[PDB]
This record gives C-alpha cells, structure tokens and sequence, in this order.
C-alpha cells in the first residue's frame, strides 16, 4: 500500500522476526520482496 | 564465462556451488527499480492463481516504486550477496 | 515502436486512493502549554516607560 | 468502538477532525464529473469473485 | 503540432477493460516522409484563405 522507505524496513523487518520466533531462519540474502519479479519452484518470470 | 571458469576452476564442486545464489539473485533483481518499465499486458480471471492468461501488447510504464529501493532492506541485501562473491572469489585466490 | 512512447493514458488508482488515505493523518492543531508571546518591550533607557 | 470504552471515558475531550454524514452534493458538484465517479466507485467497493 | 490527449477515444474501468475507439486503426498509425508534407500543404492553405 504505502511506498515509503521509513514504513517498508519496520515491515521487513517484522517478517523475519516472525520467521525466527517461530523457530526457523531464514536469510535476507535469498528472500526477495520485488514487484516485477516473481519465481515460483525453479520457474523465473519478469516483467510479464 | 572465461572468467568465470578460472574462478571455478581449483576447486569447482565447491566454488559453483556458492556462486549459484549470487547470479540467480543479481537475474531476478536487475529489472526491477528503473525508472520507465516496459510489460507485456495480460489479463486473466480474478484469483491471482488464475492459469487462463492471454496476452497483449507492450507498453511502458513509469515505476510506481521508484523510490523504495534506496531503503535499509536493499541496499543489505545487495551489500550481503556481494560477500558470498568475495568470500568464494579470496577463496579461490589462496588455493590457485 | 510501441516502447519510445512512454504511457500515460491509464491513470493509477491504486496509489491515488492510497495518498487519500495518508492526507487524513495531517494535524492542523497542535496543544501546547503556553500560547506563544505576542507583546514585546524594549527599554529605552527609562525608568518610567518602555 | 473501543476507543469510547476505557475507564478514562468519563473525563476525557475527543477531538475529531473530519465529520462523517458526508453532503454528498459536493462530490456531484465538480463539473462534468461522472467518470470520475465511477472509476472511483469501482477502485473502492466492487468484489471480486470467481 | 500537438497531437490530442490519448485519454478522449479510451476510458479504462476497473483493471485492463478498455472502451475501444472506433478509428482505432487510424489513430495508431505512423505518417510516412510523403503524407507528412502534404499536412504541410493543409496548415499552408488555411493560414492564407484564398
């Protein structure tokens, strides 16, 4: 909803602290968040 | 891909192996963020897993997310997949 | 030939109500303890008056 | 309505900003706007289903 | 020359459905090197009646 560089990272930020209470990692590092950009089980997509 | 077969070379099960998230991300990030964006148009049912797409022209658009890239969280991941290259490049540089 | 043209001839939607919706956090007022000053004297070397 | 529910309801001053019976003559009144209106009634209640 | 505003032959309601122009075939097309002078042969005739 909101395009914001000072709102995204408080929600970015809740997620992988979610993920890590839950008791599992994962790594920024390969978990991607991107618009126009979408891969689904080794099936790469972009920009339609 | 000469460069990048030198670099495997010395020890190639274990340098490609660590070189794959690097150039699978540095792909699904380059088109994203610029600032007009070409599509292909095409429309399907409401359900976002609708598997009846057909397809259209292209166009270009201007980037609605223009600006969220200069954030906390890209700019560390960008930073994070450069050293997963550097750890494996210094890596190779001290067994050849 | 259908890339040199840049589109503008569907306007988003999405962001405009989004951008509705971060103008009703605006807050005109603002409560405060003391109003500000708005009578000030300067001396003029006088006991008497200023 | 739990804002009007805490047990500090009985001295405490609500300031609102924006009433909400809204005179709905001043959305048709923007001249030849009823476009306007509709891809705004669109973008802000219409379902969607299979 | 100013070419007319895009949005009059195409109103878009809800995500791509597009009311179509009629002379949609017309509009979306390109003036060679010889019909491009004979546009300047018009705009010659108007400014200067008789």
């Amino acid at each position: 909803h909101t395009t914001d560089t000072k709102v995204f990272d408080k929600v970015a930020a809740s997620i992988f602290d979610t993920v890590a209470k839950c008791g599992h990692e994962a790594s920024p590092s390969k978990t991607m968040m991107t618009p126009y950009s979408v891969e689904k089980t080794q099936t790469h997509a972009k920009q339609g | 891909l000469r460069e990048f077969f030198i670099l495997c070379l010395p020890h190639p099960k274990k340098i490609n192996n660590v070189l794959r998230a690097p150039y699978s991300w540095f792909v699904k990030m380059w088109g994203v963020g610029a600032d007009p964006i070409v599509v292909l148009q095409s429309t399907a049912g409401d359900d976002r897993n609708s598997k009846d797409v057909f397809y259209d022209k292209f166009r270009t658009e201007p980037n609605r997310y223009k600006a969220l890239f200069r954030s906390s969280f890209y700019n560390e991941s960008r930073r994070m997949n450069e050293e997963k290259i550097l750890e494996a490049v210094k890596y190779s540089q001290k067994l050849g | 030939t259908a890339t040199r043209e840049v589109d503008f001839t569907v306007p988003d939607v999405q962001k405009i109500l989004d951008d509705i919706k971060a103008l009703a956090a605006e807050q005109v007022y603002k409560i405060v303890k003391v109003p500000s000053i708005s009578f000030r004297h300067i001396v003029m070397q006088s006991r008497d008056r200023v | 309505q739990e804002v009007l529910t805490d047990f500090r309801r009985q001295d405490t001053i609500w300031v609102l900003a924006l009433q909400l019976p809204v005179n709905p003559q001043v959305v048709w009144d923007v001249p030849r706007s009823s476009i306007a209106n509709l891809i705004m009634n669109i973008a802000t209640c219409l379902p969607t289903g299979e | 020359y100013i070419a007319p505003n895009p949005r009059i032959s195409s109103i878009t309601l809800t995500q791509r459905i597009t009311t179509t122009g009629p002379f949609a075939i017309l509009t979306g097309s390109t003036p060679t090197a010889q019909q491009l002078n004979d546009v300047r042969k018009i705009y010659l005739a108007l400014m200067f009646p008789g």
